[PDB]
């Protein structure tokens, strides 16, 4: 099949990948007593 | 180039994807109608009164099994062998306390999979090749034949077909060994030989070539890069292979003809397991493994026990405690 | 149910009915080598 | 007692006098028993722990306690805290060696 | 094999599983591997009888590779392309069962048994009414134990009277 | 304590679910041509 | 342990009187047993009725007694029920009813008299075994 | 006049004889001759089965279910003794006969209720003064249901009353009391009523038919649980003659 | 609350001879001259209030009822228990060899 | 969430067999 | 014989213990032999009525014949060893017997299942035979190789 | 049923932490230049 114009490369730096990183597993420290209940 | 014609062309085209051919507009239409009919059962089906002793057995997820418990449930032993489609039921309800559900499924599979062996011969002409591939195929699927139609036959029961679930197979063995003794039956015996002869032969073949690779790689790569599809080339050198086996054996043992070497790998568990189908075919009719049972007596006629007797009273455990509830006739006749 | 089973039967011979005229049509001729197979 | 042989997960309950001989059991099917609890009177009196000094004469208890005896030394048993379901568990022992191996 | 499935449940042990889905994976693999290269043979001679038609030191391959994959493409779905991969495949899936298997033999050595799911006897105890293939399995089981044991473990000195022989109906 | 039993679950997925799509974005971007 | 005369010695009749067989006599009666009987009394038990069996202490509580030779040679010729209210000729194997159980025929008085032994020495020999059924296999 | 072979497969086996529409005569009795039922037969068409409401105080109704067990329902064969009591009426007294069927139907929903179709050891009399019976004659009586399963049915581990495990022996060291009601197999005995409606009287042939409704209980899986209450409604055949 | 009236009944003298009123027909093998036709006859016309009523069942003939005579104290009555006497198990009880 | 869990998986393998057929790297011939 | 009253006896199931209704309602004999129920023969047919078997005449008709046929045919199932072992698997020696019935069935499945092995063998090669390749592919001419990428 | 109430979390993570350990490989594997 001939080759799709529209494909981009993606990126995920290392700072980006520390926030995100930061973000979930605070979010998941905060949110899990809630969880648990 | 009329409709048909192109229906015909299509049908059997070399270029889609998963051939089609005439044996697939059978074996498709059935073996989807199997499956769909399967996954439903197995995950939903209500409780099977298998024995036709109002005593139904669950084979479901939803019905409290888990995936080695449960099973498609065989049809009653009220039913036998007559032939019960959804619509020969007052309702679904019935049908499904009857096991009609095992009949549709096992009936639909027997016809597709008989189909799928058909379409291995028509593929095999369609591109030119030799055609036997299919014949490989016809010893699990003689063998699948063996266990969900013939022995049924020989019992009189689709009750004592296999079950379609893990444990049911289990159940199946067992209750056969209590039966027909078939592991003292020799085709059960040339079965064993052909599934472990199989299984050594395999690792063999599969080591001596990858022990005979010719270097084509670097170390940080996978030898597997070092084959290129569709080249011309042997990608291994087969007289060191040989002369490997020939050393760890005799020089003779060894097969240097790598056309009756592969005849070899084909012929040996397909051979063995055809032998396999044709025990459970004809202990189907109750010609049983060997019976030793007080074979060896003492010069007084005390009974000395060999290994055989140890063997039958296991099976007496089997036998007595089989479907609990079934007998009320001190013979177990089928 | 006696339309289930009307209805299983139709689709049953229908997919019979191509298996065998499929058969009928010209396959000894349908591999890629010789053809004037009748 | 005869004792369970940790090769069997269930064991029948069967009672020998000091040279062996079968006195008593629970039977499977009961029609042609011969050796029942209630057929041979059979008692059982603790010595020792907490039951010391009593004695039970009712069939089933004598046989609730002989079923216990197949295990050995009988014992009291908090089933409740850990909600316990009654299926022996091996010991780190047990455990050891079979990681070991 | 008939103390094993007695004494152990062993047809029930994943260990056990894995082995004969090793060994039956191995034969079906000899098999369609045999059947697949005698089936692709290139014509290398005139002799109606193939074996004839091949040369230990030739550099050709004897069979098509390129055909064999279509053909186990269109049939199956997917197929080896790699030959090195498909014979290292052919090491690994009976070696890896055995292997496995041996896991669960050690295993038994200890008792260490697959033999129940404790959901399902605490399901069966409480419902009389509940049945599946494993507890039909467990009291062919307890069948087993009870009728072999005596002869098959002299030692134990075993004498069951007949009364507490579990047995069904008739049989 | 009475705890709910999918909290442990809920947790586990919560934080394993979008740290492993950030842990495959980061390292498909890495071994990109430098 | 061997086939002794002592094992081979068994009642004549219910007065005593005992008679010994020979080793051949003993072994034509387990062939005409096998030839005539097994395929319902196999192993000494009854497949077509398995209340009753052929037990020594059964025979001997059997009306008329039926544990020495003339009681089973009798028995050969005359079955009856377990009580001696029925002659079951009709629908037991027999002298008597050989015209209907054809492999009576050719049987000889020394015959039913080596059967008889063969029915009498078996227990002697397996014990429990005879008349005991599949849980002493 | 069918044989075995008109009749094989195709259900006939499991419906009772039928009468005309003709046959709305009397069958007169005679009070010195002696009376037997030769051929009594009972074809349920319908099982009704009493809902267990939650508040308990609610009017509980029967509902319609859905037969599982196929075409082998019906009770037939049976005989008995036809009394002349001393107020003219009559009494029928059961003395054999396929006169029991197990019977499962399903409630919507999904709810198996297995029952013991059944009208054993019957004893039914009519009104008295019945010097012929006519399709105003009538039969009430009662009858006995004993347990669904006998005395040596095992369940699903091996547990039984006149056989079988008394424990349960997959979780050795349980404690018993919360287990003692499913350990403890029990045989259940209880009553029945019924009562057959003369619908068609041939006087000729002292044949009779017509409908009958019976209650009772349904199985209770040997004490394991309760059973529910059952209501049976179908067609009856039988055929008097003097003894 | 709960028992198992098989095993109560094995503590009678059901489980120390034959009893008239509930005890599986292949027992009267025990003794001579009971089996089949007085073991029939016996089955038949169950219960009895008492072991010597067996000696009232009607047609009897007089050897019979010198045989019943000798065996009476081989003989118990208890209560009928309905689990022992349905499914017509007097007759054949599920066991064999 | 057993019986899910069993199906989730199984749903799992079928959607696989998908992608393995359809969407495999193609063989190609050098 | 006994005394019981083989109509009405309650089995352990709840089915009948002699005698039970087929799915159609046909009086047939009860346990396992459920599934046998088609079976005819000329000693149990005069059992037989419009309904099945027929309760009156299994009280009243029943000859000696047909119990020395009943219980012949019992004791000679077609049931056996390989060694002619009579019986079920578990009987001890004894009895030698294979029904001719089991020594005929078997043979027949076995030869008629290697002669469809033969079919499908000589049917396939014929067919390759006549179109030319039974001898296999020819390397100058490919089939596969002039034909389009499955993808 | 009465089912180890770890049994689900057990067998979340089995699918999960290699599957995802593959998907992380494959991923940055087709991410890397030719
Ligand atoms: C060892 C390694 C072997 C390696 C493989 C070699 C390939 C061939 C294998 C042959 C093995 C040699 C055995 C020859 C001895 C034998 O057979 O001995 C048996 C008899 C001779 O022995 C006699 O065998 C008899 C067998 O009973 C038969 O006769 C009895 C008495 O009348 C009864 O009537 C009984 O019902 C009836 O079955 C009795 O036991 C006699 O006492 C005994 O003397 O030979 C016969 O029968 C002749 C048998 C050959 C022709 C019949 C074959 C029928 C096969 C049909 C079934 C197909 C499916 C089978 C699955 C397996
Ligand atoms: C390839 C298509 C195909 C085939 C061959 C079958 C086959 C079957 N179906 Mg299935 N089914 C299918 C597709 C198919 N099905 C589809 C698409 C659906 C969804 C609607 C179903 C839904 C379904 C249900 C719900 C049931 C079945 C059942 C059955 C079985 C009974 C069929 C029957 O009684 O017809 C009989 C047909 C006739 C009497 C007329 C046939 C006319 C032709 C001309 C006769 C030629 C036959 C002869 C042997 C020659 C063969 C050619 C030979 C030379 C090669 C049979 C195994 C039943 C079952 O499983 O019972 C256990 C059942 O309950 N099917
Ligand atoms: C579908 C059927 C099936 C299949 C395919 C298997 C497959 C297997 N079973 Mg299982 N089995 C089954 C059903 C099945 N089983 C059932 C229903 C039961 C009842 C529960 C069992 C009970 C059972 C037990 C008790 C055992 C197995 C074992 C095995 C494994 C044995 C592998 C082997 O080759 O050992 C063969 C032996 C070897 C490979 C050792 C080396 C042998 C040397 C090299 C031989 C040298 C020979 C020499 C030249 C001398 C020849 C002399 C000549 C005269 C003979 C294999 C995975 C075994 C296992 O798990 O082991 C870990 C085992 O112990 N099974
Ligand atoms: C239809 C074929 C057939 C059948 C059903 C029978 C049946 C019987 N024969 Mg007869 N017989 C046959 C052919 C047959 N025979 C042949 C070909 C011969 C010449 C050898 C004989 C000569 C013969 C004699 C002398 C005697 C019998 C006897 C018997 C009886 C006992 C059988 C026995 O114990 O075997 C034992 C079982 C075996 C030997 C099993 C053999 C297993 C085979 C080899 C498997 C083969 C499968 C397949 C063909 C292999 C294909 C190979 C594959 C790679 C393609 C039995 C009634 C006996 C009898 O009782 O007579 C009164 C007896 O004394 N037969
Ligand atoms: C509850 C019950 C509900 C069940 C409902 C199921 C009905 C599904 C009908 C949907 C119709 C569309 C689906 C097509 C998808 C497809 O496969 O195309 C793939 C290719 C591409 O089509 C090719 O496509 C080409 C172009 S195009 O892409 O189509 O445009 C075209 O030129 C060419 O002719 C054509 O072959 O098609 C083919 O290769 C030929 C047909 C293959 C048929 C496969 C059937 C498999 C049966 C398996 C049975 C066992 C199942 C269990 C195994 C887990
Ligand atoms: C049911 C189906 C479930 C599907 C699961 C899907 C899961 C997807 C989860 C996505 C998570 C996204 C994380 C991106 C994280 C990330 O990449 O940040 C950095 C990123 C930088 O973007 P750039 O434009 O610089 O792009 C660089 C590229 O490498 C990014 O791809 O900014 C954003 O993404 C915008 C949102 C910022 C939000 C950052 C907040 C961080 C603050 C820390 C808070 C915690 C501490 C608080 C203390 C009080
Ligand atoms: C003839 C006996 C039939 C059973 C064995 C048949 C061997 C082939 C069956 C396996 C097929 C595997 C899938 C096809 C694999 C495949 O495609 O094979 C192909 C292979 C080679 O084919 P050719 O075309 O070169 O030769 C076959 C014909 O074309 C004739 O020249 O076939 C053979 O070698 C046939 C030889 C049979 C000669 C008689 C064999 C005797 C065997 C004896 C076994 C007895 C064992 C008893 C128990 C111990
Ligand atoms: C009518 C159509 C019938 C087809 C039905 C569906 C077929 C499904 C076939 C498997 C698809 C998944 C393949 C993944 C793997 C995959 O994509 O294979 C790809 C692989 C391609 O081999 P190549 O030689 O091209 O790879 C060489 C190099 O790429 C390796 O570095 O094939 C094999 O390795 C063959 C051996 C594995 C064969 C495994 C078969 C498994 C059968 C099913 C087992 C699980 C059953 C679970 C039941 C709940
Ligand atoms: C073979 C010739 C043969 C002999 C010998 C034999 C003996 C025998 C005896 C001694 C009895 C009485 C047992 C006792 O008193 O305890 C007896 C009873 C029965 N048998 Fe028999 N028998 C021989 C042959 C056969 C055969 C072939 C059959 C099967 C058809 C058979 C069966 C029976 C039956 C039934 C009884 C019990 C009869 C009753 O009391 O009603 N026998 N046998
Ligand atoms: C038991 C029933 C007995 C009934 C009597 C027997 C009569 C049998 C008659 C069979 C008729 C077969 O007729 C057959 O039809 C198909 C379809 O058109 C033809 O097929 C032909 O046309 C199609 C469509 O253009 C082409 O794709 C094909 O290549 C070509 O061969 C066959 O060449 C023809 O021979
Ligand atoms: C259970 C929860 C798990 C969550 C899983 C989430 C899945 C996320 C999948 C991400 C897909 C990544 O998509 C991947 O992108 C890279 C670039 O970024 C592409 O890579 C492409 O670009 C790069 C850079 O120009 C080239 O060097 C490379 O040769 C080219 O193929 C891959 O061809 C594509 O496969
Ligand atoms: C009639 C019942 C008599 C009571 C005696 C029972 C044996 S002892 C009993 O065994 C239990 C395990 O089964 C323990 O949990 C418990 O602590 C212990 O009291
Ligand atoms: C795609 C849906 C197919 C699955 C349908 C399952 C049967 S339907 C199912 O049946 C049960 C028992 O009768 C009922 O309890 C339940 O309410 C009902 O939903
Ligand atoms: O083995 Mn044993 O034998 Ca063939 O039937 Mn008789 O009991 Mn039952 O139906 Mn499944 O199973
Ligand atoms: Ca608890
Ligand atoms: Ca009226
Ligand atoms: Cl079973
Ligand atoms: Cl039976
Ligand atoms: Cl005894
Ligand atoms: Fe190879």
């Amino acid at each position: 099949m001939e080759p799709n114009p529209n494909r981009q490369p993606v990126e995920l730096n290392r700072t980006s990948l520390y926030l995100g990183l930061l973000l979930i597993l605070v979010l998941a420290l905060l949110f899990s007593s809630y969880f648990f209940n | 180039a009329n409709l048909w014609e192109r229906f015909c062309n299509w049908v059997t085209s070399t270029d889609n994807r998963l051939y089609v051919g005439w044996f697939g507009v059978i074996m498709i239409p059935t073996l989807l109608a199997a499956t769909i009919c399967f996954v439903i059962a197995f995950i939903a089906a209500p409780p099977v009164d298998i024995d036709g002793i109002r005593e139904p057995v669950s084979g479901s997820l939803l019905y409290g099994n888990n995936i080695i418990t449960g099973a498609v449930v065989p049809s009653s032993n009220a039913i036998g062998l007559h032939f019960y489609p959804i619509w020969e039921a007052a309702s679904l309800d019935e049908w499904l306390y009857n096991g009609g559900p095992y009949q549709l499924i096992i009936f639909h599979f027997l016809l597709g999979a008989s189909c799928y062996m058909g379409r291995q011969w028509e593929l095999s002409y369609r591109l030119g090749m030799r055609p036997w591939i299919c014949v490989a195929y016809s010893a699990p699927l003689a063998s699948a034949f063996a266990v969900f139609l013939i022995y049924p036959i020989g019992q009189g029961s689709f009750s004592d077909g296999m079950p379609l679930g893990i444990s049911g197979t289990f159940n199946f063995m067992i209750v056969f060994q209590a039966e027909h003794n078939i592991l003292m039956h020799p085709f059960h015996q040339l079965g064993v030989a052909g599934v472990f002869g199989g299984a050594l032969f395999c690792a063999m073949h599969g080591s001596l070539v990858t022990s005979s690779l010719i270097r084509e790689t670097t170390e940080t790569e996978s030898a597997n890069y070092g084959y290129k599809f569709g080249q011309e080339e042997e990608t291994y050198n087969i007289v060191a292979a040989h002369g490997y086996f020939g050393r760890l054996i005799f020089q003779y043992a060894s097969f240097n003809n790598s056309r009756s070497l592969h005849f070899f790998l084909a012929a040996w568990p397909v051979v063995g397991v055809w032998f396999a189908a044709l025990g459970i075919s004809t202990m189907a009719f109750n010609l049983n493994g060997f019976n030793f049972n007080h074979s060896v007596i003492d010069a007084k006629g005390n009974v000395i026990n060999t290994w055989a007797d140890i063997i039958n009273r296991a099976n007496l455990g089997m036998e007595v405690m089989h479907e609990r509830n079934a007998h009320n006739f001190p013979l177990d006749l089928a | 149910m006696e339309t289930l089973k009307i209805t299983v039967y139709i689709v049953v011979t229908f997919f019979v009915l191509l298996f065998v005229f499929g058969f009928l049509s010209g396959d000894p001729a349908r591999n890629p080598k010789r053809k004037d197979l009748e | 007692v005869r004792r369970m042989p940790a090769f069997f997960e269930s064991f029948p309950v069967i009672l020998t006098d000091k040279n062996g001989v079968v006195k008593a059991d629970i039977p499977f099917r009961r029609a042609e028993s011969k050796y029942s609890f209630e057929q041979q009177g059979v008692t059982v009196s603790f010595y020792g722990g907490e039951l010391n000094g009593q004695t039970f004469t009712d069939p089933p208890t004598v046989k609730s306690y002989a079923r216990k005896a197949i295990f050995g030394e009988i014992f009291e048993f908090d089933t409740e805290t850990l909600n316990s379901d009654g299926i022996f568990r091996t010991s780190p022992r047990g455990w050891f060696t079979f990681a070991h191996a | 094999l008939l103390f094993f499935q007695g004494f152990h449940n062993w047809t029930l042990n994943p260990f056990h599983m894995m082995g004969v889905a090793g060994v039956l994976g191995g034969a079906l693999l000899c098999a369609i591997h045999g059947a697949t290269v005698e089936n692709t043979l290139f014509q290398d001679g005139e002799g109606a009888s193939t074996f004839r038609a091949f040369n230990p030191t030739q550099a050709e391959e004897t069979y098509s590779m390129v055909t064999a994959n279509r053909f186990w493409s269109q049939i199956f779905g997917i197929a080896f392309s790699n030959k090195r991969w498909l014979h290292f495949f052919m090491l690994f899936v009976p070696v890896t069962g055995l292997w496995m298997s041996a896991i669960g033999v050690v295993g038994l050595a200890l008792n260490l048994r697959s033999y129940d799911f404790i959901s399902q006897e605490i399901r069966a105890a409480e419902d009389p009414e509940f049945e599946t293939f494993y507890t039909k399995n467990l009291l062919l089981n307890e069948g087993i134990r009870a009728w072999m044991a005596p002869q098959d473990q002299p030692h134990e000195n075993f004498v069951f009277p007949e009364e507490v022989l579990p047995r069904g109906n008739a049989l | 304590m009475e705890v709910n039993q999918l909290g442990l679950i809920a947790t586990a997925l919560f934080v394993l679910v979008p740290s492993v799509f950030l842990i495959i974005l980061y390292v498909q971007t890495e071994s990109q041509q430098k | 342990a061997e086939l002794t005369p002592e094992v081979l010695t068994v009642p004549l009749n219910s007065e005593g009187k005992t008679i010994t067989l020979t080793e051949k006599q003993y072994l034509e009666g387990k062939r005409l047993f096998q030839y005539a009987c097994a395929s319902c009394h196999v192993g000494g038990i009854t497949k077509t009725n398995p209340s009753l069996d052929l037990r020594t202490e059964t025979l001997a509580l059997a009306t008329p007694p039926r544990d020495n030779i003339e009681g089973l040679v009798d028995y050969m010729k005359n079955p009856t029920t377990y009580d001696g209210e029925q002659e079951i000729a009709e629908v037991h194997p027999s002298l008597r009813s050989a015209d209907i159980f054809p492999k009576m025929r050719n049987l000889t008085e020394k015959d039913l008299v080596a059967i008889a032994g063969h029915i009498l020495v078996e227990p002697k020999i397996l014990g429990d075994k005879w008349g005991g059924g599949k849980v002493y296999y | 006049t069918l044989t075995y072979d008109d009749i094989v497969g195709t259900g006939l086996a499991n419906k009772c004889p039928t009468l005309d529409d003709t046959a709305r005569g009397a069958y007169p009795i005679d009070s010195s001759q002696t009376y037997r039922i030769a051929r009594l037969c009972l074809q349920p068409t319908t099982f009704l089965v009493k809902e267990e409401p939650k508040n308990k105080r609610q009017e509980a109704e029967f509902v319609p279910t859905k037969l599982v067990t196929r075409e082998t329902t019906s009770l037939d064969q049976i005989q008995g003794e036809l009394k002349v009591n001393s107020d003219g009426s009559l009494t029928f007294v059961e003395e054999d006969g396929i006169d029991f069927q197990p019977v499962t139907v399903q409630m919507a929903g999904g709810e198996r209720i297995p029952l013991l179709f059944t009208v054993k050891n019957l004893v039914a009399s009519t009104q008295p003064n019945v010097t012929s019976i006519t399709t105003s004659t009538d039969f009430k009586g009662e009858f006995n249901v004993p347990s669904y399963r006998t005395a040596n049915f095992l369940d699903p581990k091996g547990r039984g009353l006149a056989s079988g495990y008394d424990s349960a022996i997959a979780l050795p060291q349980a404690k018993e009391e919360e287990l003692a009601r499913a350990n403890v197999k029990r045989f259940s005995l209880t009553k029945g009523q019924i009562s057959l409606n003369v619908a068609k009287v041939d006087g000729r042939t002292g044949e009779i038919a017509g409908t009958f409704e019976s209650e009772q209980l349904s199985d209770d899986d040997m004490g394991a649980h309760e059973p529910h209450e059952v209501k049976i409604q179908g067609v009856f055949y039988a055929s008097i003659e003097p003894a | 609350e709960l028992v198992n009236v098989v095993d109560e009944k094995l503590g009678t003298a059901y489980g120390e001879k034959i009893d008239l009123n509930n005890t599986n027909i292949a027992a009267f093998i025990q003794y001579r001259g009971l089996y089949p036709t007085l073991a029939k006859l016996i089955v038949k016309n169950a219960p009895y209030e008492s072991v010597e009523d067996v000696l009232n069942i009607p047609g009897l003939t007089e050897r019979q009822k010198q045989i019943l005579r000798e065996n009476l104290e081989h003989f118990t009555v208890t209560e009928v228990e309905t689990a022992l006497v349905e499914g017509g198990d007097r007759y054949n009880n599920g066991l064999y060899k | 969430m057993e019986t899910i869990t069993y199906v989730f998986i199984f749903a799992c393998i079928i959607a696989l067999f998908f992608f393995a057929i359809f969407f495999r790297e193609p063989p190609r011939i050098t | 014989k006994l005394g019981a009253n083989v109509g009405s006896a309650q089995g352990p199931t709840g089915l009948g213990k002699y005698l039970m209704r087929s799915p159609t309602g046909e009086i047939i004999f009860g346990g396992e032999t459920m599934r046998f129920w088609d079976f005819r023969g000329p000693w149990l047919e005069p059992l037989r009525g419009p309904n099945g078997l027929d309760l009156n005449k299994i009280k009243n008709d029943i000859q000696p014949w047909q119990e020395r046929r009943a219980a012949e045919y019992m004791t000679h199932a077609p049931l056996g060893s390989l060694n002619s072992v009579g019986g079920v698997a578990t009987e001890i020696n004894s009895v030698n017997f294979v029904s001719p019935r089991s020594w005929l069935a078997t043979s027949h499945f076995v030869l008629a299942f290697f002669f469809l092995v033969g079919h499908l063998w000589h049917a396939g090669r014929a067919r390759a035979a006549a179109a030319g390749f039974e001898k296999g592919i020819d390397r100058e001419s490919e089939p596969v190789l002039s034909m389009p990428s499955l993808d």
